[PDB]
C-alpha cells in the first residue's frame, strides 16, 4: 500500500535540493548516497522540472533547470528559483575566477584538492574594468561586496582567516563553451547597439 | 545535435568542450578511451568485487 | 435558451433552508426541554448550532450570479448557455458523488449544520464549556456528558 | 490528576487519563497539566478557564523507601512567558537518594535563581542527580531498579486497560524487550554499497 | 595620515571657520562633515587613501 | 623610500603572478574563449552604474528550493513576564474534611 | 522517451511550494486539478517529507510537514521548511486578525465570505497594545507595513483602493493558537492593570 | 511457531542466489540475483513499523 522512498535517499534529495549542490569533500555519507541512484533522484525531481547534474571528475552534484517537454521558455522564471539573474560586474569576475581555477586545474590535474586564489590577486584584476577610486579600503569593499553575491550563487566561499577564497569547482559548469558562447554573441549584440 | 546530446549524458569528463565542430576530437578520444582502457578496468573490478 | 429559467436551483436550494430550518427549529424544543434541568449544581445544558457553507454551496452560488450577469451579452446566447453548462456540471458531478461528503455539504441538510454541546450558567447566562465532544474530562464526567447528550 | 502526577515519573511516554478512555487512547498532555487547563474553555475569546496562564513553576516528587533507604524522585518544569509551545516550557528532571534534598527546597532554590543554582548545587550536594532531558534521567532509573525500559511502559498501560483484547499484542509491545536486528540487517545491506558503487 | 586621526584633525579645523557663513558653513555635525568632505576630496584625486 | 618600494613590492609581485595565468590559458577552450570575453569587456563604459547592472544569459545551475512556506512552521513573540515571584508554598491546611453524605 | 509528470499537477506542485497556499477563491483550475488527483501530489511530495492536508470546508490547501508518526522526536526537524518567530507586532497583528476571523465565523458559519476590514478599523485596536507611536501617518505606515509583510505568509490580502483588507482562510491552521489568545489577553489585562 | 510470507520469499530468494552464482555471464545475473536480496532488506527496514 504506502511505499516510502528509502529514508536516506530522502535524506540525500532533501539536503541536496536545500544547499542546491552537493560534494564529495565536505558530505561524502551523502555524495555517494547520490551518486549510487541517480535514477530515482532524477525521478523525484523531475515533478518540480528539477534535474540532477553529476560530474564524477571533481566530486560535485548540482540540481539545474529544465525545459525538455515544455521548451523556449527562460530558466529564471521558473517558479521556484529563489535568486536573480547574474548581473554584467559578477560575470565578469566569474569570468576571471574561472580563468584562475583553468589555470589551477590544468597545473594539478583535473580531481582533488581545492582551487584556492588569494584576495589580493584579484583586486588589480577588477582595477582594469571597473575603474580605481584611489582607496583601498573602497575598492576592497566592492570586491567583498561581489565575492558575497556571488556566495549566494555557491561558486565561492568567503574570505578565510588568511584573506583566501575556494573556488567552488561549481563554477566549471557555469561557464562552460556553450554558455560562453552564447554570452560573447549577446555582448556583441549590447556593442552593436552601442555604436 | 548528437555532440550536444552526448553532453548532455555526458559525466563531467566533457565540461571543457563545446557543441560545435571543432571539438569533434575531444568527443573520439573520449570513446577510445572508454573502448580501450577505462571499460575493461572498471569491468575486471566489477567482477573482482 | 430564452424560454429557459434558472427557477429549478434557487427553488432547490429554497427547500434546503427550509429543512435546515425545521431541524434548527426541533432542536429548539429539546433546547427549551434542556431547560428546565440541571446538567451540574448551577449549570443547565443546551445544544448550539453553527451553519457551514461548503465550499461547493460558494461556487454554486457565484456560478449562478455570473449566469445572471451572462444573459446580457450578445453571442448568440453562447455565453449564457455555456454558463448554464457550468452551472449544472456541479449539480450532477455532485449527484454523480454523492457518497463524498463535499456533495453532501451541499445536497443534505444534515451536513449543513455543525452541532456542539455547551455549559450555560444558570444565572448570569454565560457559556463555560463549549463541549464539542469528549476529549479529556475525567471519565464519569465523559459519562455524564454522553448520557445526557445521547 | 495525582495518578498522572506520578506517572510523568515513571513512564517514558506517558498515557494520562488513560483508564477513563477504557484502555487505547490518552487525551491529554503535560502542557494542559502544568497549566491546569481546566477544560475546553468557553470556545471563545475567554481565557477564564486556564488556572496559571502568566509565567509559572510546577514541581511533583514520589518517595519510595525500602529498608529504610529513601530514593526521592523530582522534576521541574516552568515557562518564561505566556507561550504553551512544547518547545518553550523549560525542564529539568531529578533524581536523588538523600533524605535531605526535597520538593520544597528544589522550589525554594528555584526562586533564588534559575537552572544554572541548580546546576551548582547538583555539584555541591552529595547523592544527587539532574538531567536538563528525560532520556537520561530514564537511563538513570533503568540502572537503579535493574529493568527494560519496557517495564515502566508496561505499568502505565497497566493502570487502566480493562479489556486485553488481543494478547498477541499486549505481549509483542508492552511485555517482551526489544531485540529486533533491524540495526544488523541495516549493517548487513551496507556491506553491499561498495558492490553496488562499482556497478553502477 | 591614519584615516581615524586625519578626523579627528579635520573635524577640528572645520570648526574654526563655521563663523564663515560666506559659504554655507554649518554647524550639525562637524564629524559627519569631515566623513563627507575628506571623501568628496578622495574622489577627487587630491588625496588617496591606501 | 620604504614604502615607494614597497609599493612597487606589491605591484611587481601582483603582475609577475597575474602574467603566470594567461600563459596557461591561452590554448584550452574555454581559457581562449574567456580571453575574448574579456577583450570585449573592456569597451563597455563601467562607469555608469546602469551598464554594470545589465543581466546577462548565463544559465541557472545549483538553484536551491529553501523556505517553503509551510503555515505550520510559524512561531509566535515569546513576551517575558517580569512583575512577581509566586513564592507562596502554604501547607493548605484548608483540607480538613468537609464533604456531603 | 520516458513518461513526464502532466503539466498541470507540475504547474500546481510548483505553485504550492512557492506560495504554500492555494485557493479555489484564487485559482480554481489548478484547485480543481490537485483534488482531482489526490493520490498522485502526496506521491510527488512523500520523498521531500511534504505533504497536503486538504480543507475542503474552506476550500483552501497548504503544505505540511509529513514527519513520521510520533517518533522518538517530539518536536519535528525539517531541512527546508525553516521555522520562524514573529516579532511582537507581528505577533499581536495575528492576534487581532485570528479574533476577528473567529469571530465573523461564528456569526456568518464557518467559510462564510470573510467581510472586508477597514484599515482604519484596525489602528485603534493596535493602539490598546502600542500606544501612538507619534503620527497618524507613522502608524498607518507602521500598519501597512506590517498587513504587507503578512501577505508574505499569505494570512491577508492586498488592501484594495479604498483602504480595506479580507482574511485569507489559511489563518485557521497556525501552529498553536492558543499562544494567540493568551498573550493577547496577558497585555489586556496588564494594560489595565497599569491604567 | 509461525513462519510469515516475508521469510518465505527471503528464503526463496537466498536459494536462487545460490543457485545463480556460477551461470556464465559478465555477472549480470548474480549481481541482479544479489540485489533482489537485499531489496527485501532494505524494504523491511524502512517499513519497520508494519
Amino acid at each position: 500500500s504506502e511505499t516510502r522512498t528509502l529514508q536516506k535517499i530522502r535524506e540525500a534529495t532533501q539536503e541536496l535540493l536545500k544547499y542546491g549542490l552537493l560534494e564529495e569533500a565536505s558530505k561524502p555519507n551523502l555524495y555517494r548516497i547520490v551518486l549510487s541512484h541517480p535514477e530515482e533522484v532524477t525521478r523525484i525531481l523531475e515533478p518540480l522540472d528539477l534535474d540532477i547534474g553529476i560530474d564524477e571528475i571533481r566530486g560535485l552534484l548540482y540540481v539545474k533547470v529544465r525545459l525538455d517537454e515544455t521548451p523556449a521558455q527562460d530558466e529564471w522564471a521558473h517558479p521556484l528559483v529563489r535568486r536573480q539573474r547574474l548581473n554584467l560586474e559578477q560575470s565578469l569576475l566569474v569570468a576571471i575566477l574561472r580563468q584562475h581555477f583553468v589555470a589551477w586545474e590544468q597545473e594539478s590535474g583535473t580531481g582533488a584538492s581545492q582551487a584556492q586564489i588569494a584576495i589580493d590577486d584579484l583586486l588589480p584584476q577588477l582595477q582594469i574594468y571597473l575603474g580605481d577610486p584611489g582607496s583601498e579600503s573602497k575598492e576592497r569593499t566592492r570586491l567583498l561586496t561581489l565575492l558575497d553575491q556571488l556566495k549566494g550563487h555557491g561558486l565561492v566561499t568567503s574570505p578565510d582567516a588568511h584573506e583566501r577564497i575556494v573556488i567552488r569547482p561549481i563554477i566549471a559548469h557555469l561557464a562552460d563553451p556553450i554558455n560562453l558562447q552564447a554570452l560573447l554573441a549577446w555582448l556583441r549584440e549590447q556593442i552593436a547597439q552601442q555604436t | 545535435k548528437r555532440m550536444s546530446e552526448a553532453k548532455r549524458v555526458d559525466t563531467g569528463a566533457l565540461v571543457e568542450a563545446g557543441a560545435d565542430l571543432d571539438d569533434i576530437p575531444v568527443y573520439l578520444q573520449r570513446l577510445q578511451e572508454l573502448t580501450e582502457e577505462a571499460l575493461p578496468e572498471k569491468l575486471n573490478r566489477f567482477l573482482d568485487y | 435558451l430564452n424560454r429557459s429559467s434558472d427557477d429549478g436551483v434557487t427553488q432547490l436550494l429554497s427547500h434546503i433552508e427550509h429543512e435546515v430550518l425545521v431541524i434548527e427549529e426541533r432542536l429548539n424544543e429539546l433546547n427549551e426541554t434542556m431547560f428546565r434541568v440541571d446538567f451540574q449544581p448551577d449549570r443547565y445544558l443546551r445544544l448550539d448550532t453553527k451553519k457551514v457553507v461548503h465550499e461547493s454551496l460558494r461556487t454554486l452560488e457565484k456560478a449562478q450570479r455570473q449566469l445572471n450577469a451572462a444573459r446580457f451579452v450578445d453571442d448568440n446566447g453562447e455565453s449564457h448557455y455555456k454558463a448554464l453548462q457550468v452551472l449544472v456540471a456541479q449539480l450532477r458531478d455532485a449527484c454523480e458523488r454523492n457518497r463524498t461528503l463535499g456533495a453532501k455539504a451541499l445536497l443534505d441538510p444534515r451536513f449543513r449544520l455543525e452541532f456542539a454541546v455547551s455549559v450555560m450558567d444558570r444565572q448570569s447566562g454565560n457559556v463555560i464549556e463549549s463541549r464539542t465532544g469528549s476529549q479529556g474530562g475525567s471519565g464519569g464526567e465523559k459519562e455524564i456528558i454522553a448520557s445526557y447528550v445521547l | 490528576t495525582l495518578v498522572d502526577a506520578l506517572m510523568t515519573l515513571l513512564c517514558a511516554n506517558p498515557r494520562y487519563n488513560l483508564a477513563s478512555t477504557g484502555g487505547h487512547e490518552s487525551d491529554r498532555d503535560l502542557i494542559s497539566y502544568v497549566r491546569g487547563v481546566s477544560g475546553p474553555g468557553d470556545g471563545g475569546e475567554g481565557q477564564s478557564h486556564i488556572a496559571r496562564p502568566g509565567k509559572t513553576v510546577t514541581g511533583i516528587a514520589a518517595t519510595l523507601e525500602r529498608e529504610g533507604k529513601q530514593v526521592r524522585l523530582g522534576a521541574l518544569l516552568w515557562f518564561d512567558s505566556t507561550s504553551s509551545s512544547v518547545t518553550d516550557m523549560k525542564r529539568l528532571w531529578l533524581f536523588s537518594d538523600n533524605p535531605g534534598q526535597t520538593l520544597e527546597h528544589w522550589l525554594n532554590v528555584y526562586h533564588e535563581g534559575g537552572t544554572r543554582l541548580l546546576r551548582q548545587m547538583e555539584k555541591e550536594a552529595i547523592g544527587l542527580w539532574t538531567y536538563p532531558n528525560k532520556k537520561q534521567y530514564l537511563a538513570r532509573l533503568r540502572d537503579f531498579f535493574e529493568v527494560g525500559e519496557n517495564a515502566f511502559t508496561l505499568l502505565n498501560r497497566a493502570a487502566g486497560l480493562k479489556q486485553l483484547n488481543s494478547i498477541d499484542e499486549i505481549f509483542r509491545e508492552l511485555v517482551l524487550d526489544d531485540h529486533s536486528a533491524f540495526d544488523r540487517a541495516a549493517e548487513v545491506a551496507n556491506s553491499f554499497d561498495g558492490l553496488t558503487e562499482i556497478h553502477q | 595620515i591614519p584615516l581615524e586621526e586625519a578626523i579627528q584633525s579635520l573635524s577640528s579645523i572645520l570648526i574654526e571657520h563655521v563663523s564663515q557663513e560666506q559659504y554655507d558653513i554649518n554647524q550639525d555635525n562637524p564629524f559627519l562633515q569631515a566623513s563627507r568632505e575628506l571623501r568628496e576630496w578622495i574622489k577627487r584625486r587630491l588625496i588617496v587613501e591606501r | 623610500s620604504q614604502t615607494v618600494l614597497q609599493a612597487r613590492a606589491r605591484s611587481e609581485r601582483d603582475v609577475r603572478g597575474f602574467m603566470k595565468t594567461g600563459l596557461a590559458a591561452e590554448h584550452h577552450r574555454v581559457g581562449h574563449l574567456l580571453n575574448e570575453f574579456l577583450n570585449l569587456a573592456l569597451k563597455l563604459d563601467w562607469q555608469r552604474q546602469m551598464i554594470r547592472k545589465q543581466e546577462v544569459p548565463l544559465p541557472a545551475v545549483g538553484v536551491a528550493v529553501t523556505g517553503i512556506p509551510a503555515i505550520e512552521r510559524l512561531r509566535f513573540k515569546e513576551v517575558d513576564d517580569e512583575a512577581e515571584q509566586t513564592l507562596d508554598l502554604s501547607n493548605h491546611a484548608a483540607d480538613l474534611t468537609q464533604i456531603g453524605d
